[PDB]
């Protein structure tokens, strides 16, 4: 079992930047990958980016590729999502998701943080 | 006898033929939820797997018949498991409890082999032909350790690697293979962690691993596939099958994988319980948990003195030794809402109260010989007269001190009265007395009476749910939950001294182990002890144990001193109750529904 805690995010002007955080606690040694999702008020869950717990492999969706940068801290059990060139199309609630080697496909979810981009 | 692959995925252990393709179906198993680790016994043609959602380790033949749960207690996350196919032993690693444990394929004689300085051990690989076991730890600075298959000679074999999985042994070439999950590589070394080579460096994310002939088979959670490649160069890669996400374990089922021999295979080393492999190709006898090995290096002896603390769903056994052996959960089934426990040291059998089923039950420490001794009637607490072989117990419903035999036949009601509510009970048959609590409305009390309900006096009146007793110290102990404190006194009633009363929230149980006072705090979830000689002081024994219900100490029964009690030899000639007087002789008595007769021994009705 793993619990995730998202932090950061808020009201940000268009074209700016914003760094999101996700703190993992529990059986973090068993974490395979951490993936960022987002939920718009109309659209459903959208997959944004993922990174292996060692930081060696990374995947960005074409919707945010070139702008966003998912990463892991050099020591702490947190992962960051550096968001650049924010658009009003990115206004959504962002969710952290953990997939573990144990239990496999069972995804441990966080509560998410609200991100709004005004123009 | 065609070799084939076997892999675990969700609730399916499945078979993939190597040469050509045939029987690409699942092994017909019934109650699997999350299959993880896998191994096999090829001569017995049986497969062994773990389950995290069920916290179990089960075995079943290749045709799904004879499916039985070998290990089903005290498991949290058995991510690793391997089969000693020579000594016929079952090894497994638990990252929740952080321990490497062994038993037999049957499951008996469970023993903890490694429990200190373990940081999430997962992958496990055995070599009983040489007497070595190898595993990987995923904790802080992950590593690969080697030890003798009895737990000794533990060294660190690979310190620089990352989180390693799929530890697999090539026995012909004498080499180790594993996958690095942090660098996403496939590496190999010799048996000493030297001659280290990188077999594959461009794979997406290899996870599980196994080896057969000149080929290496691995799983890939990124590509979601099972692949194989030349074990030397790392090329000639072919994809066996794709679209397989989250394959936990994988292995080759073939007889050539399980060769070799040690003495355990021939004669179980003439050991009474366990036969564990040690270098070089030798063996040592092993014992169940808490058991000790005798001077003959072959037979095992059960522990004589120990503790027994029970919670709502389990009954556990503690042992104090210089090596600090882990606690053991007693494998007893049908444990629902436990409220009290006791132990008979003559026949060595455990007794307990089950509130949900509403009965008193006895069973051996291994779980055998389940016997119901009494079964409306709501038993609350119990205490055993080990000399008259009787059980004194209070009922919450009828509000009565009732006594019954070990075989279930009741001797009768000893104490009853209106406006009486007897709860906790402890018997002192050496002095022929019994002590108990009486929780009257707006009036609690602690009372003493003779073992026949007579001479009933009041001991403790004002200033107030479990009693402990010690005849060696001549002291009586109790703990109140309202005032949330613990007190002691003499058996006669003098010297009512308050023990440590601070930092206590809800005490529930008390016993005396040698010169110590163990007690359990249910809401604080703690087992603590106070030094009785007043030297070391208050000490915390264990922390964060939920749903605690009772605790009971057990000292070794000196049968030479036991046979000296006159109440023990044919119950002192007394039918029913034998009483010890001051001079040391006996005097018979009987419950309230019977009356003593002319012989001063037997009892019956009246008119
Ligand atoms: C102290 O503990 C002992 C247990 O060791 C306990 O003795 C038990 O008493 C009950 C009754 O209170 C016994 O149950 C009875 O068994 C007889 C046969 O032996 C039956 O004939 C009885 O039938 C009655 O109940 C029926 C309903 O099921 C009625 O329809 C019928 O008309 C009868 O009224 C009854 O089932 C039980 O056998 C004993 N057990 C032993 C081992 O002796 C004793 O009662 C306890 N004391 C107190 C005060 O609770
Ligand atoms: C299909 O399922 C049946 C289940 O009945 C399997 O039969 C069992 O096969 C094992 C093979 O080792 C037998 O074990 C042996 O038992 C004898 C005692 O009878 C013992 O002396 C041996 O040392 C060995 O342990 C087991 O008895 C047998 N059970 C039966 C016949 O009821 C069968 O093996 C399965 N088929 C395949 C291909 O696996
Ligand atoms: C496993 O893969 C290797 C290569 O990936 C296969 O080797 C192939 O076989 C040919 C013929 O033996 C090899 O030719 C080589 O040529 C060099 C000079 O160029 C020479 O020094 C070597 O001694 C050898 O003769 C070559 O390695 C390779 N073929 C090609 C076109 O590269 C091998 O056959 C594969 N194994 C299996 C079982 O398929
Ligand atoms: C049962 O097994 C135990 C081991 O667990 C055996 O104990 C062994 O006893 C011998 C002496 O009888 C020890 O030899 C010693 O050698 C050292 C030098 O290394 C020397 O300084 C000592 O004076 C002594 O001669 C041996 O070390 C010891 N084993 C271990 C592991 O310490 C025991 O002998 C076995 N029972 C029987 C009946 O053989
Ligand atoms: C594996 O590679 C080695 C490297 O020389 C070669 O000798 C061997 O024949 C290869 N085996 C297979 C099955 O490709
Ligand atoms: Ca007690």
């Amino acid at each position: 079992e793993v619990q995730l805690q998202e932090s950061g995010g808020g009201l940000v002007q268009a074209g700016g930047s914003l760094r999101l955080s996700c703190a993992a606690s529990g059986r973090t040694f068993s974490i395979y990958t951490i993936g960022w999702f987002r939920q718009a008020p109309g659209k459903e869950r959208e997959f944004v980016a993922e990174i292996t717990w060692s930081g060696g492999s990374t995947y960005y969706a074409d919707s945010v590729k070139g702008r966003f940068t998912i990463s892991r801290d050099n020591a702490k059990n947190t992962v960051y999502l550096q968001m650049n060139s924010l658009k009003p199309e990115d206004t959504a609630v962002y969710y952290c998701a953990a997939i573990t080697y144990t239990r496999g496909i069972y995804k441990y979810w966080g509560q998410g943080t609200q991100v709004t981009v005004s123009s | 006898p065609e070799a084939f692959l076997l892999f675990s995925r969700r609730a399916d252990i499945r078979r993939i033929s190597l040469e050509t393709n045939n029987n690409n179906v699942a092994i017909p198993l019934t109650g699997v939820k999350e299959a993880s680790a896998l191994d096999f016994d090829v001569t017995d043609n049986r497969i062994y797997w773990t389950d995290i959602s069920l916290k179990t380790i089960s075995r079943a033949f290749m045709n799904g018949s004879a499916l039985e749960h070998v290990v089903e207690f005290g498991l949290d996350y058995p991510e690793g498991m391997a089969v000693d196919w020579l000594g016929k032993n079952l090894y497994w690693a638990d990252t929740g409890t952080n321990r490497i444990e062994v038993s037999k394929l049957d499951g008996q004689h469970r023993q903890v082999l490694v429990w200190k300085d373990l940081d999430s051990p997962r992958a496990l690989a055995l070599d009983p032909a040489e007497g070595f076991m190898y595993w990987t730890e995923w904790g802080g600075k992950p590593k690969i350790d080697r030890a003798a298959m009895d737990g000794s000679e533990r060294t660190t074999l690979v310190p620089n690697v990352g989180r390693a999985n799929g530890l697999t042994i090539d026995y012909a070439k004498r080499r180790l293979y594993w996958t690095d999950l942090d660098t996403n590589l496939i590496e190999s070394s010799n048996m000493l962690g030297l001659n280290r080579e990188v077999i594959a460096d461009d794979l997406p994310h290899p996870f599980g691993l196994t080896q057969y002939q000149d080929y290496i088979y691995w799983t890939d959670w990124s590509r979601r596939s099972i692949e194989r490649a030349n074990k030397t160069s790392g090329q000639n890669r072919t994809i066996i099958q794709g679209h397989l996400d989250y394959v936990m374990d994988i292995l080759v089922f073939h007889s050539s994988r399980q060769s070799g021999w040690n003495e355990c295979a021939s004669s179980n080393g003439h050991c009474s319980h366990l036969c564990l492999a040690v270098p070089v190709g030798g063996f040592v006898c092993g014992c169940p948990a808490h058991y000790s090995l005798n001077a003959d290096n072959r037979t095992c002896s059960a522990p004589t003195t120990f503790l027994l603390f029970s919670q709502k769903s389990a009954i556990n056994r503690m042992v104090i030794d210089e090596q600090q052996s882990p606690d053991i959960i007693l494998p007893i089934h049908s444990l629902r809402n436990v409220r009290a426990i006791d132990y008979d040291p003559l026949d060595k059998q455990l007794y307990w109260i089950d509130s949900r089923q509403n009965m008193i039950r006895k069973a051996q420490e291994d779980g055998s010989q389940g016997f119901t001794v009494v079964v409306e009637i709501q038993p609350y607490d119990l205490s055993i007269d080990i000399y008259s072989r009787y059980i004194y117990w209070t009922c919450e419903a009828t509000n009565v001190i009732n006594v019954t035999r070990l075989d279930g036949r009741s001797v009768g009601v000893v104490l009853k009265g209106e406006q009486d509510r007897p709860r906790a009970v402890v018997v002192n048959p050496e002095k022929g007395y019994m002590y108990f609590t009486n929780l009257q409305e707006r009036s609690p009390k602690i009372e003493r009476a003779a073992l026949d309900g007579t001479e009933r006096e009041v001991l403790f009146f004002s200033g107030l749910i479990a009693l402990a007793l010690d005849s060696r110290l001549g002291k009586l102990f109790w703990a109140d939950s309202d005032l949330r404190r613990i007190e002691s006194s003499d058996l006669s009633g003098a010297n009512r001294i308050v023990l440590e009363d601070s930092n206590i929230l809800q005490p529930v149980g008390l016993t005396v182990f040698e010169n110590w006072l163990y007690w359990i705090d249910k809401q604080q979830q703690m087992i603590e002890k106070i030094d009785m000689t007043g030297r070391e002081g208050r000490t915390k024994v264990q922390a964060r144990i939920a749903q605690l219900s009772d605790i009971h100490a057990v000292k070794e029964l000196n049968l030479q001193e036991y046979r000296q009690h006159p109440c023990a030899q044919d119950n002192g000639g007394c039918s029913h109750i034998c009483l010890v007087k001051g001079d040391g002789t006996t005097r018979c008595s009987c419950p309230m529904h019977l009356v003593l007769l002319q012989d001063e021994l037997s009892c019956g009705a009246a008119a």
